[PDB]
């Protein structure tokens, strides 16, 4: 059949494929996580939280290992490297709650939270992330708290027709930040109202995407 | 002495019943299990190790839906076995392996489920790269050489009006063997695909302490309701049944409704595994 | 005060060579070559499947000899492929898996990928360790990989997305050029036979012929209207032909400084991903994205075959140094070699 | 820098048993399938065992089939032959062979420095048992083989060696024409069907010594009976 | 400071882009058509060598 070199080549070809297979199973076991936002809206807080090309960490709770990808120093043109993350576990974007009433520097005619809303539309109805599932942090709350009660919500919202509390306030930008998805029925938005001062924010997103993982086995079973 | 025929008089409308369903599960099994074989065959990318539990599953009832189905649809349109009796005797160990394999598989495939979303550290760790051949051959090799030893016992049964084993001369053995399939018949495609609702559920529920299910569980009632639609009925007749007093046409319902096996196994697990239809639908790109 | 009219200057200045290029259109493409016969259907098999990697097929490079090649895949892995036997001849596990390109040295020595990490490795091949390792690391682009290409064991140029080409000297690992002009991300590059001169293309829809030596902006070339994602030179090395997002590949000369052919069908809404010449530059192999591999008649511009093997997009495809065969990778994780028969 | 130590040879019984270990240093051991050949004390080359990377597929001579076992131990990096039924014919010396497998490869390349154990098929044809020369001048040593080499499997398996004196054998051509690494460019190989040669021109004085021909064709893997080359 | 280099190294680099020699198409395509039509017969894609010469069977 084959000549003796030709037998131990195809042996040396069956190991490459037996590591390769085992490598690639524990590399499916793996939660990627893609980091999204704007420049210093707690991305710091809760990178250090979690604990000039693509910034990865890699770290591991409770006995899954999520890698996350920060890629914020990628000045280049995003519409040639995002199919890249086509197939992320889940993609993780920060909002800073008290940057409602605040005003960007370059324009200084656009609100920062009206900011956060677009581009919370062109990563959610993207076209390679249609399937994947939106955790969505909202941070700094503490002195949201205090912004709220002194400086009202209407200023960014003309059609806001409830009270100036706190909770009402962070419903409604929950609301409005989740009514932007729309494809709500392949993708789900997963909501933290966090603090620099807590400490569960890496239990939550550990609890949200063990929800994304058991969905996807589901749906690769067949039960979905 | 040894006879072939089945009339009787209790059997005179049923026989319709039977004929009118048994056209049934001959067209939708040799269709239902074909575009599943076809759709492993021609696309290699979902040839996974869980699912070739369902392409054993579908060999398991395509023998049956396919070779088996139209040889018992006219020993109810005619009331006597047109074949000889060594054709009988290797229907009935073909009969009794193609369900005994479907069985099997379906307790395999909850346990690949199982593993694949509870503890999925020990799915390839169980499922190997061969040690999935070695549990599709042991569907087989237990599927034959538990009713091989009931060989000779391959009557045409008017009873049920198929070449089976008869129900006096298999006792003890048989009604063993069907309480040891009812024994993990029950405690497999219940007790898996319930801590599979058990698991969803519970991950469901810790997303609710960060605040201010629903196909799952109409799938893991459509995977045990059409389970126990069909062997749970036979399963109990044929052992608490000493003699054969009971009548033929309950028999013939409790025998016509393991015939759904190889029709509700096609939409359960191709038809709505997003795998198979995302294949179909590659395939009609292609 | 000086920049309003050096901008009127620049106006008056590329309005002169657009009009140089116009001088020279005697004739076109299509009615010079309308007497020469078409190739018929170009059916094409088949023949190889290189299964093994699993995630996206980013770039492949045909070896030299036309029996191994190398193929880089975003699960962290370059595999060196006999594309014979379909045996895996080596198993590379990058450092980052966001790896965009790769290169096989004309030698068969080394190896060079890049990507996200703004970095370009290159691997030795044929060490006396037995296994592949690290050689050098091309770091000192700001921009991600997108293409490179080997001239020597020692010499490669690069392509980067922060509108830089590079040729860098390895065993330093210094830049001794920087190529400098593009205004967009700069997608792919393609070396001359001579290797002398080097066409780019980016995604301000520009393709510059530059001097390797001299290191200058030979000749710029537009006609596209979107981002040109990959780049061929003729293989006599006095055309190229370009493959642009707007669903369109062209065939520029380097000598007449102008588009002669451009190859779109209406059927076709989707980009194109790679461009590859057979070897008598007769066909064009434009890797699109509705998931086929269009094959076309480079001197008529009437397509001649369709390569419709995968399940998504073809990324990355190559032709053999001998002709013999055309590897198509794509985002499928299956590597397909194609060839025709008698 | 490469290395392969053996141990475990000395004065033993007849019929005994003892261990031979080869510690291998500097490359990737477990990449590398391995080979023991012996040279009994003023004779040529033969092949003992082969096993081969990660233990799928272990071969041996007839010869010593049944009474030697070769087992590798990748975490030390270490090789074992296991030597049951030891007679008077065995007392030779031990080489630990690296060698690879691939397209472009080059087996047989480094050979270990042997061990001495003291107790007490395809042939080919190398039947020029000595070529006497001076510096300067170009020798053709030839070989012939029981069957051909060549068919449209591909490649000619014929693989040339040289043994200078107190030294292990190196690897000067392998494939019939393929020069190894670290050998100078004035060897040359040739040859077709079942006749082949090996032309050293410009030949200098570190040449003389033991030159063989092995197959690979199919196993076992059989040498010449050497060509010396002296003066 | 930097746009009146940035165009004058731009009409400086055009100039010199101008300051080339171009043939007329005709010749260059004559010229494009000459070397498909002089190595046709060693294109295995374009004319296929039968099943004995093809190292892909
Ligand atoms: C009389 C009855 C038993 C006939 C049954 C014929 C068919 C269904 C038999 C039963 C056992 C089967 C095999 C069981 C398991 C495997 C391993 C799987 O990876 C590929 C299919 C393969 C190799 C099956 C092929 C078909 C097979 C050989
Ligand atoms: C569970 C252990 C194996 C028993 C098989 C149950 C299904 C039997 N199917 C039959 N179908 C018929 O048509 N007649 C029969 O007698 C039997």
């Amino acid at each position: 059949t084959l000549s003796a070199e030709d037998k131990a080549a195809v042996e040396r070809s069956k190991m490459i494929d037996r590591n390769l297979r085992e490598d690639g199973e524990k590399a499916a076991r793996e939660v990627k996580l893609l980091l999204l936002g704007a420049g210093e809206s707690g991305k710091n807080t809760i990178v250090k939280q979690m604990k000039t090309g693509i910034v990865e960490t890699h770290f591991t709770f409770k006995d899954l290992h999520f890698k996350m990808f920060d890629v914020g120093a990628q000045r280049s043109e995003r519409k040639k490297w995002i199919h890249c993350f086509e197939g992320v576990t889940a993609i993780i974007f920060c909002v800073a709650l008290s940057d409602y009433d605040l005003v960007l520097a370059e324009d200084e005619e656009m609100n920062r939270m009206h900011a956060s809303m677009k581009l919370f539309d062109s990563i959610c109805n993207n076209k390679w992330f249609t399937d994947t599932s939106i955790i969505l942090f909202l941070n700094k709350k503490d002195l949201f708290e205090e912004k709220i009660k002194k400086s009202p919500l209407t200023i960014c919202y003309p059609e806001y027709a409830g009270s100036n509390t706190y909770e009402e306030a962070a419903a409604y930008i929950q609301c409005q930040f989740e009514d932007l998805n729309k494809r709500k029925d392949t993708k789900e938005i997963y909501t933290h109202f966090t603090c620099s001062t807590d400490t569960k924010n890496v239990q939550f997103v550990f609890d949200a995407v063990t929800d994304v993982i058991i969905k996807n086995n589901l749906k690769d079973c067949g039960l979905f | 002495d040894a006879n072939f025929s089945c009339y009787h008089e209790s059997v005179l409308g049923y026989r319709y019943v039977a004929v009118s369903w048994g056209v049934v599960v001959a067209v939708t099994g040799t269709v239902g299990n074909v575009l599943t074989l076809l759709a492993l065959a021609i696309q290699p990318k979902l040839r996974t190790r869980f699912n070739l539990l369902i392409a054993n599953l579908t060999l398991a009832d395509l023998l049956y839906c396919t070779l088996l189905q139209p040889f018992s649809v006219d020993t109810y349109l005619h009331l006597h076995w047109r074949t000889g009796a060594t054709f009988c005797r290797v229907f009935g160990l073909l009969l009794f392996a193609s369900n005994s394999v479907s069985i099997l598989t379906l307790c395999l495939i909850a346990l690949g489920r199982y593993l694949l979303i509870a503890h999925p550290k020990l799915f390839p760790q169980v499922f190997s790269a061969k040690g999935i051949v070695l549990a599709l051959v042991s569907t087989w090799v237990v599927g034959v050489a538990s009713f091989a030893p009931l060989w000779p016992i391959y009557i045409l049964v008017p009873v049920v009006c198929t070449c089976s084993f008869d129900r006096i001369r298999g006792r003890p053995y048989t009604t063993i063997l069907m309480g040891i399939y009812f024994v993990l018949g029950l405690s497999s495609v219940g007790i898996f695909y319930c801590l599979i609702h058990r698991q969803v559920k519970r991950a469901a529920q810790a997303l609710d302490q960060y605040k201010l299910f629903g196909k799952v569980t109409r799938m893991c009632f459509a995977v045990f309701l059409c389970f126990a639609l069909s062997y749970i009925p036979f399963l109990l007749l044929n052992i608490l049944d000493a003699r054969v007093q009971a009548p033929r046409v309950v028999h013939m319902l409790a025998a016509n409704l393991t015939w759904l096996n190889g029709c509700i196994n096609p939409v359960l697990y191709a038809a709505m595994n997003r795998q198979f239809r995302q294949a179909y639908g590659s395939i009609l790109k292609r | 005060s000086e920049l309003d009219q050096l901008r009127q200057e620049a106006e008056q200045l590329k309005n002169q060579i657009r009009d140089a290029r116009k001088a020279c259109a005697d004739a076109t493409l299509s009615q010079i070559t309308n007497n020469i016969d078409p190739v018929g259907r170009i059916q094409m098999r088949t023949r190889r499947t290189l299964r093994g990697h699993l995630a996206k097929i980013y770039a492949m490079h045909w070896g030299t000899d036309s029996r191994l090649l190398v193929s880089a895949s975003q699960d962290g892995k370059l595999i060196i492929w006999d594309s014979y036997t379909t045996n895996k001849v080596h198993a590379i596990p990058l450092r980052s898996s966001w790896v965009m390109t790769c290169a096989y040295a004309p030698s068969g020595n080394y190896v060079a990928c890049g990507g996200l990490d703004n970095i370009c490795s290159i691997y030795n091949l044929k060490t006396r360790e037995g296994n592949v390792r690290v050689s050098r690391e091309l770091a000192g682009h700001t921009g991600y990989l997108s293409c490179c290409r080997f001239l020597d064991d020692n010499q490669i140029v690069t392509s980067s997305g922060d509108t830089t080409c590079a040729l860098w000297d390895i065993e330093t690992g210094q830049q001794t050029t920087t190529f400098t002009g593009h205004t967009g991300d700069v997608m792919s590059l393609s070396l001359a036979p001579d290797t002398r001169l080097f066409v780019s293309g980016a995604c301000d829809a520009s393709a510059k012929l530059w001097d390797v030596r001299e290191g200058m902006c030979r000749q710029t070339f537009t006609g596209h209207e979107s981002d040109i994602n990959a780049i061929c030179f003729f293989p006599n090395g006095n055309a190229f032909a370009t493959g642009s997002d707007d669903a369109t590949c062209r065939l520029f000369d380097l000598r007449a400084d102008q588009e002669l052919m451009t190859y779109s069908h209406d059927n076709i809404i989707c980009g194109i991903t790679s461009v590859s010449f057979s070897k008598s530059g007769r066909l064009l192999l434009a890797g699109y994205d509705d998931f086929n591999c269009n094959v076309w008649d480079a001197l008529k511009a009437d397509r001649a075959g369709v390569l419709a093997g995968h399940d998504n997009r073809v990324s990355c495809l190559g032709v053999t140094d001998d002709g013999m065969a055309v590897a198509t990778g794509s985002w499928d994780s299956f590597l397909k070699i194609w060839n025709g028969s008698s | 820098d490469v290395q392969l130590v053996e141990s475990g040879g000395g004065l033993v019984q007849p019929g005994g048993s003892r261990k031979l270990s080869c510690s291998a240093s500097g490359f990737a051991f477990s990449s590398f399938g391995m080979h023991w050949v012996r040279q009994a004390p003023e004779k040529g080359l033969e092949w003992v065992a082969y096993i081969s990377s990660g233990s799928g597929t272990i071969y041996y001579a007839d010869t010593v089939k049944g009474r030697f076992t070769i087992s590798r131990d990748d975490p030390k990096n270490t090789l074992f032959l296991q030597m049951t039924s030891l007679r008077s014919e065995d007392t030779a010396m031990y080489y630990c062979v690296r060698s690879i497998y691939y397209y472009g490869s080059s087996p047989f390349d480094f050979w270990g420095q042997g061990t001495t154990l003291t107790v007490s098929d395809i042939v080919m044809t190398q039947a020029t048992s000595s070529v006497p020369v001076t510096p300067g001048e170009s020798v053709s040593i030839s070989c012939r083989s029981s069957k051909s080499l060549l068919h449209s499997n591909g490649n000619t398996y014929l693989y040339w060696f040289l043994q200078r004196p107190g030294q292990s054998p190196q690897l000067l051509i392998y494939r019939m024409s393929n020069l190894a690494s670290g050998v100078p460019d004035r060897f040359s190989g040739s040859g077709s069907g079942t006749a082949f040669t090996l032309t050293i021109s410009r030949l200098e004085a570190e040449d003389v010594g033991v030159y063989y021909c092995m197959q690979h064709l199919e196993y076992p893997l059989t040498f010449g009976a050497g060509t010396k080359l002296e003066l | 400071t930097a746009s009146i280099a940035q165009a004058r190294k731009l009409v400086e680099q055009l100039k010199m882009e101008a300051n080339i020699d171009r043939i007329k198409v005709s010749k260059a395509a004559a010229d494009l058509m000459a070397y498909c039509e002089a190595h046709a017969k060693e294109d295995p894609l374009l004319t296929p060598v039968p099943a004995s010469e093809n190292p892909f069977r």
